[PDB]
């Protein structure tokens, strides 16, 4: 139970999490989108300065603009961490499947510019599994840029059974747009960013998932101007699980959350599928939708082989599910293996 | 039942 | 007896348990004046091999039973 | 040699990851164990056995049958049987049948002596477990926290109260409606000069 | 509904009251292990029924 004071970072697509190890809640949380003319903070989101382009370091779940990554890391170490970045280990949280070149570039940039004495990174599925308190399981993450069913066995991502669907930040940023326009309505990038923000607010406010196939529903009102929305709010979320249910705006084929889970479990080798089915874990931001986990559970039960247990984690009530990765990373640097299994300062040199 | 699968895997390893 | 050429063919962990690293057999390349003959002895003897200074290039006196 | 070296590198990475996973899982298990240790320490007879896990005896079932007339005919009588026959089990079976037959649960009350509160809730949990029961301790502070989920919600269907606690909170119990008011060992309720009579009358 | 709710609630209460494990102690022993533990393991395997004995030696880390 030794603690050295490591700063665990997690570069998310919607909000970056950061804070000292040994905490049960991310102390740092703010939008990750960088506004370059070069301001990265909630202030940047608020300040209406000269023409600004809204972009993010992550693209399809992979860091593309290293300049923005360096900028956000420096801004964090300067204002949020309020401590010099030369006497504190770092536990980076990469993507579900990171590449050799990306990890090499990250390690090189770190050890060169920041001179971190100890830098280590691990998968996100394993971190979430550790946060939930289980080694074997099936992580069902739905982030702002991708949703993936990551089967983990003994805290290691089974790269052979990974899957992915187009469910990303484009979930309702443009569907809810037309849904609202049905009744009625600094650069273009900033306008799109503000539109996405207000659409996410509308989502967290009224968007709800049904328990079964789409059906009539009473209306609900909410400000933005005020309007009363009928069952329209219950239509778009249907596309997350069943493609046949959404027949008009879901193309010809689509791997829903349930179908994604089934495919991920089927692609895995024998002797481990029972453990995966028994312990199913959900993650991401889209899981916060109302009645999401309920529909997921009551639907996966139908698409479940006989005598196969299905016991998920009932943590959706708490908002910390989205930060499960950060919780796992923080609790990771409080063990004895932190000194045994770790990358020191003279391993790469 | 688990022990049955375990011994079957052991027999498969022996054949290998 | 004969000049030893120790080598342990890596084998999958105990199939009855989990995974990892185990050794199911230990091959010793006893080389005699007439020729060479590798013996796939029991792995439990590995302790005896490490006990004495049994390095590649020396003569060892093995016992059947 | 090349392919075996590649496979061995992959297996070594797998094993390092598995060791880290085992370590973190063991630490989490220790934490959970510590948390759990700190937290823990002309007589129709047709009865339904649904939710009756505790096995009942023949005479117990017969007694249950004889007393079915009370709830069905809206009658009340005294149950004076020699100790050792488990009247608590009979009352538990009655509460279970009230739900097995009709869909009404209602909020119930059971008056038990101070030295018999734990025994009664233990028996309830043992015989016919499925029920919602609450205890009454700490009349000053603890009860105040428990009385914050009774008005609007039906947090519990059965309550195990004590005699001495009623007289200090009559203004509270008389507000909520109740269906069954069980009182055991009426020997303490045989003196008219006591104030318990008028206190329990207005229920 | 509320019926299954109360059932599960009292079942959990009964489990808690009855809990008044050896596997956990074995896991603790494992914790205390420095890590480079070599395990001598031999089990009977098939070729009473005809069978034979097989020997296995598991090495924790590559150092050993
Ligand atoms: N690349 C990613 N991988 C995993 N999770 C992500 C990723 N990007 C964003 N997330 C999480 O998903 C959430 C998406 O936000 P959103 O679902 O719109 O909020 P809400 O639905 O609660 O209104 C973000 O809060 C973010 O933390």
């Amino acid at each position: 139970g030794d603690e050295v004071g490591a700063l665990v970072f997690d570069i998310g697509s919607y909000t970056v999490r950061a804070g000292y190890a040994g905490e049960d809640c991310p102390k740092v949380d703010f939008p990750t989108a960088i506004g370059m003319v070069y301001y990265i903070d909630t202030n940047a989101l608020r300040v209406p300065r000269e023409n600004m382009e809204a972009i993010s370091p992550l693209k399809n779940g992979m860091v593309e603009d290293w300049d923005s990554f360096q900028a956000i890391l420096d801004h964090t170490y300067k204002m949020h961490v309020k401590s010099e970045a030369s006497l504190h280990p770092v536990l980076m949280s990469e993507a579900p499947w990171n590449t050799r070149a990306k990890r090499e570039k990250l390690t090189e940039l770190m050890f060169e510019h920041y001179n971190i004495p100890a830098f280590f990174l691990c998968k996100t599925a394993v971190l979430t599994a550790f946060a939930n308190g289980r080694s074997t399981g099936l992580i069902l993450d739905s982030g702002a840029t991708h949703t993936t069913a990551i089967p983990v066995h003994d805290g290691y991502v089974l790269q052979q059974g990974i899957v992915k669907s187009p469910l990303a930040g484009d979930f309702i940023t443009m569907q809810c747009r037309e849904l609202f326009q049905e009744m009625n309505i600094v650069t273009r990038s900033w306008h799109n960013y503000m539109c996405n923000c207000v659409i996410q607010d509308f989502q967290a406010s009224v968007l709800q998932v049904s328990d079964s196939t789409y059906d009539e529903q009473v209306a609900a009102q909410m400000p933005t101007y005020n309007c009363d929305f009928g069952a329209e709010r219950l239509k778009i979320p249907e596309g997350l699980f069943d493609p046949s249910n959404v027949k008009g705006l879901s193309g010809n084929t689509m791997l829903g959350v349930s179908h994604v889970v089934t495919t991920s479990v089927g692609m895995c080798d024998i002797d481990i599928r029972p453990g995966l089915y028994g312990s199913v874990i959900v993650a991401g931001g889209n899981t916060l939708i109302q009645s999401f986990t309920d529909r997921l559970n009551r639907e996966l039960s139908q698409k479940t082989p006989p005598s196969m247990r299905l016991k998920l984690i009932a943590n959706n009530t708490t908002v910390e599910r989205r930060f499960s990765s950060w919780i796992g990373g923080s609790i990771l640097a409080s063990l004895g293996t932190f000194q045994q299994m770790w990358i020191s300062k003279q391993e790469y040199e | 039942n688990s022990e049955d699968a375990v011994m079957t895997a052991v027999r498969a390893w022996e054949f290998w | 007896e004969g000049e030893v050429t120790e080598l342990t063919p890596c084998e999958t962990e105990n199939p009855m348990g989990g995974y990892g690293k185990t050794i199911s057999h230990v091959i010793i390349g006893l080389k005699t004046a007439k020729g060479t003959k590798q013996l796939k002895l029991d792995p439990s003897i590995f302790e005896s091999l490490q006990k004495e200074r049994v390095e590649a290039g020396d003569v060892i006196y093995i016992e059947a039973n | 040699r090349e392919e075996r070296g590649k496979k061995e590198e992959q297996s070594r990475l797998r094993r390092i990851a598995a060791s880290t996973a085992r370590e973190i899982e063991c630490f989490w298990s220790n934490i959970e164990q510590v948390v759990e240790i700190k937290l823990r320490v002309t007589s129709v007879k047709f009865n339904a056995p649904s939710l009756l896990y505790g096995a009942l005896r023949d005479y117990q079932k017969i007694g249950l049958d004889w007393l079915a007339k009370l709830y069905r005919k809206n009658l009340n009588g005294i149950l004076a049987d020699e100790a050792g026959l488990g009247k608590t089990v009979q009352i538990i079976a009655f509460f279970a049948h009230l739900a097995c037959n009709e869909g009404n649960w209602g909020p119930h009350l059971v008056v038990v002596r101070s030295c018999n509160i734990l025994k009664w809730e233990l028996e309830l949990k043992r015989w016919c477990p499925g029920l919602k029961i609450l205890s009454y301790i700490g009349s000053h502070r603890e009860l105040k926290a428990k009385r914050q989920e009774w008005a609007e919600p039906n947090s519990f269907h059965v309550c195990i109260t004590s005699y001495t606690q009623f007289f200090r909170g009559l203004t509270a119990f008389t507000r909520v409606r109740w269906k069954c008011l069980v009182i055991d060992e009426m020997q303490r309720v045989k003196g008219m000069t006591e104030r318990h009579w008028e206190a329990v009358f207005t229920l | 509904l509320l019926r299954e709710a109360k059932i599960t609630e009292e079942l959990n209460l009964r489990s808690l009251e009855t809990y008044e494990a050896d596997k956990k102690k074995q896991v603790h022993k494992k914790r205390k292990c420095p890590g480079p533990i070599i395990t001598y393991h031999s089990v009977t395997v098939p070729l009473p029924p005809a069978r034979c004995s097989r020997t296995f030696i598991t090495f924790s880390d590559d150092a050993t």
